């Protein structure tokens, strides 16, 4: 878009226218133318549903046909024749009206229809889609409190997986700076089961920690909309000759229409409502006496597999997208021358257009596209090499 | 409640003066006047090279949304 | 009791004067009168450019609520 | 929502001055006024000599694209 | 309310004294009063040489709106 | 309890824009309106090549989920 | 779900421009056109020589998948 | 799958240059316009006599398969 | 297939130059021709005594099987 005014004048150029011458012377014257210098159409105001979840667009477009100079141338121258013246311155004059200057160019009275050409309308749908199946696209407003959450759990499993595998090792000096405790302290138990009974406390609080976050995510985050914004602009340059226207014236004149494809969607899937329905086990509601030591990986059933849900592509569903038409260019006559014247510074005129439309239908394939989920942070995917590695393998 | 036989302004973009009927309607006269010097032959059919833009103007500009 | 088939003003937002039906009833003269200049090219439908807004005050501000 | 009445320049490049339609009408004064000095012969359908470029220039400049 | 035929002074630019009638009018007595020396040959179209000026300006100067 | 009539958001993918009822209205006009020149052969069924994108849009955003 | 009315391509080889709806409504005005001569003998049904072109893109180009 | 509405070019050699639609229609000009001397007697119903190649190449030609 | 209009030079030999019709069309000019001498009594109805064998040499030639 660029600077354009919307009153309508008029001038009078005397011949311154033418111157014458024749021578020386021258013258013458111248022328114133117223002549008309410019001209405006009627603005149109459109309106839309507006629904409990996301406010539809609306049609709207303006447009306006500016004229400067006559470059016126021277033429014438011258021659014357017648014668014366023538011367131368450058116425012979002849001035040219405002309201008849888009001859050498694809757009129709209203300003709103714009003739694409088959290389363009072509490469820029598959520019867009490109880019949302391998992810690249921009997060939304649910989209920030929900992977703000979500990444709390991968990150407390780092200080509770590697320390759960140092304990059938034998280096207890490097599960004690994971736990925020200190190596000032020494154990009083020899066999592998009783030393990890000495510092119950020191993994409590990382127990109701990960319940925390769990609950608001398959009853909460996984139950509303999740709304994604791509924005992608394709913009060529179009040169014709005409043867013328018115015247013759043748116116030789020039080009350039614009589009910017914006496709709202969210995320849909009918395996995702398995994984909401799912429990997890309390820790305080279970004694940790006659359980044996076995016990940690029996327990990240639940929790690993929301770990390996996150990665796969999850399909979505569009809903009502917008296809912007903007061109931007001038016209030379151367115116134418015438015749013859012568121266141258001979007679010259130059006249400049700027139009706006927004679409209405979008483009989206209907057999279905794996789009990645965006849960896929740095902090989270160190969690699977250390379940794949020493907890499974 | 409010109306719901608008709030789209189609019509207006398809049937007005800076649309597409100005243009269907210029070219019937020249298919027609311009072909009647066979059997008639004189000056009768001259008075519509001004009234088109007149009565598109005054029929438009009645209600105006 | 009262009456049962109005006391939501519904009716009056969509079929009046301040609504969407003025501007239908004002395009549907011009769409057979701009073209008819090919069969009878005469003058005679041009009594339509002064009853639109007189019939429209006549049969609404009857009753008005 | 934009029109569907235009946006295919069909039309224009059919019906307009660099077409096939000021062809036509260029033989049609000919056609029946240097044939009618059976019945009438006298000079008086010759006025046309000049009338056919400004009718097409007063007609097609009205809108012109 | 007031009328709707008018409020627009599109028709007083176009049929007017400052417009384009005043040129189409003038022309026309000499395409066949100035060429009609070959049958008649006689001083007698001369009178409208002055009814020009006359007739437009009793009709125009009537109303003024 | 809630509702148990929707829930799948099946019908409104089968019968709105976005779908294939668009597509087998605009075809029935066609079929049958440039065919029937052999008995009438005339300028009268042709106001209904706009108003098919009017009659979808007034109908279809009137919910709207 | 999705639909189900569509998925196959069928409607759109069958009643489009690269079919044979085309063919069959292009030698249909020649049947009835050239033969109406015996009777009427008038310059009036030539108007239908660039419609055919028209009609079929303000219609195709509608939806278009 | 594709079109079932043609593939016999049958149509095609029925109605078109090289059958006999063009034979129907070549005489039944002269068979009411060489007899319409009798109450009319005049020159009228002979510019006919070139416009018969002209329409069916401007109606057969059009899609040509 | 082949086209089922003709195969059988029934119309060639009916509506042609060596049937009847030549000879219904040569005596339609002296039916009412030599008899207008009552209330016209002029010669003016004189040039058709040579376009008889013009027009049927134009017109059945075109084609030719
Ligand atoms: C070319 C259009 O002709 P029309 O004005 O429809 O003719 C009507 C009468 O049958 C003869 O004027
Ligand atoms: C010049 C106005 O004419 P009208 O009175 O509208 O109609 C009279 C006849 O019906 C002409 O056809
Ligand atoms: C001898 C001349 O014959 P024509 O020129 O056919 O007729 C003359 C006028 O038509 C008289 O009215
Ligand atoms: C003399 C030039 O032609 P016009 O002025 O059309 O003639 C009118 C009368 O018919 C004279 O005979
Ligand atoms: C056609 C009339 O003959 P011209 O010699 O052209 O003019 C002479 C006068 O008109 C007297 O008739
Ligand atoms: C010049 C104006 O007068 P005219 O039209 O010549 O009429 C006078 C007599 O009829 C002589 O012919
Ligand atoms: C274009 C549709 O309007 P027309 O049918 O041409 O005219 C209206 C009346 O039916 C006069 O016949
Ligand atoms: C003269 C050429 O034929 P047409 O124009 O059909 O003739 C009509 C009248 O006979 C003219 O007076």
């Amino acid at each position: 878009m660029r600077a354009f005014s919307t009153l309508d004048r008029e001038n009078e150029t005397f011949v311154p226218s033418v111157r014458v011458y024749a021578d020386g012377e021258t013258e013458d014257n111248s022328f114133s133318l117223k002549y008309r210098s410019n001209w405006t159409p009627g603005r149109f105001n459109s309106t839309g549903a507006k629904t409990k979840q996301w406010h539809y667009p609306s049609p709207y477009s303006r447009g306006a046909l500016s004229v400067t100079s006559i470059d016126q141338g021277a033429y014438k121258r011258s021659g014357s024749s017648w014668g014366r013246p023538y011367e131368e311155k450058a116425g012979f004059g002849f001035s040219l009206d405002a309201r008849s200057c888009y001859s050498l160019f694809p757009v129709s009275q209203n300003l709103t229809y714009i003739e694409v050409p088959q290389n363009v309308a072509n490469r820029a749908s598959t520019e867009v889609l490109q880019k949302v199946t391998q992810g690249n696209f921009n997060l939304g407003v649910a989209l920030a409190e929900a992977r703000s959450t979500a990444s709390q759990l991968a990150t407390q499993t780092i200080a509770l997986v590697k320390a759960y595998t140092a304990a059938r090792r034998g280096n207890w000096r490097q599960a004690l700076r994971y736990l925020a405790l200190n190596e000032d302290r020494k154990f009083r138990s020899k066999h592998v089961a009783g030393r990890w009974l000495e510092l119950q406390f020191g993994w409590l609080p990382l127990m109701s920690d990960i319940q925390g976050a769990y609950e608001m995510l398959t009853k909460v985050h996984l139950q509303e909309f999740l709304p994604m914004r791509a924005v992608r602009q394709v913009g060529t340059n179009i040169k014709l000759d005409g043867r013328l226207s018115y015247p013759a014236a043748n116116f030789q004149t020039t080009c350039n229409i614009s589009r910017r494809i914006v496709i709202w969607f969210y995320i849909n899937d009918a395996r995702l409502a398995w994984l909401s329905s799912l429990g997890i086990l309390n820790p305080l509601g279970i004694v940790w006496e006659k359980v044996p030591f076995s016990f940690v990986v029996d327990w990240l059933l639940p929790v690993g597999n929301m770990l390996e849900g996150l990665t796969a592509p999850v399909g979505c569903s569009y809903m009502s997208g917008t296809v912007t038409d903007v061109i931007t260019g001038e016209s030379i006559i151367s115116v134418d021358a015438p015749y013859g014247w012568t121266v141258e510074r001979q007679g010259t005129a130059k006249a400049q257009i700027s139009a706006m439309h927004r679409g209405v239908q979008s483009v989206w394939p209907t057999t279905g596209a794996y789009v990645k989920s965006p849960f896929s942070m740095v902090h989270t995917l160190d969690a699977l090499a250390l379940i794949r590695q020493r907890l499974s393998r | 409640q409010d109306l719901m036989a608008s709030g789209n302004t189609t019509v207006k973009a398809t049937f007005g003066k800076d649309s597409s009927v100005v243009k269907w309607v210029v070219l019937a006269e020249v298919l027609v006047g311009a072909v009647m010097y066979m059997m008639t032959k004189n000056v009768k059919f001259l008075a519509g090279f001004a009234i088109i833009s007149v009565f598109i103007a005054v029929g438009m500009a009645v209600v105006g949304l």
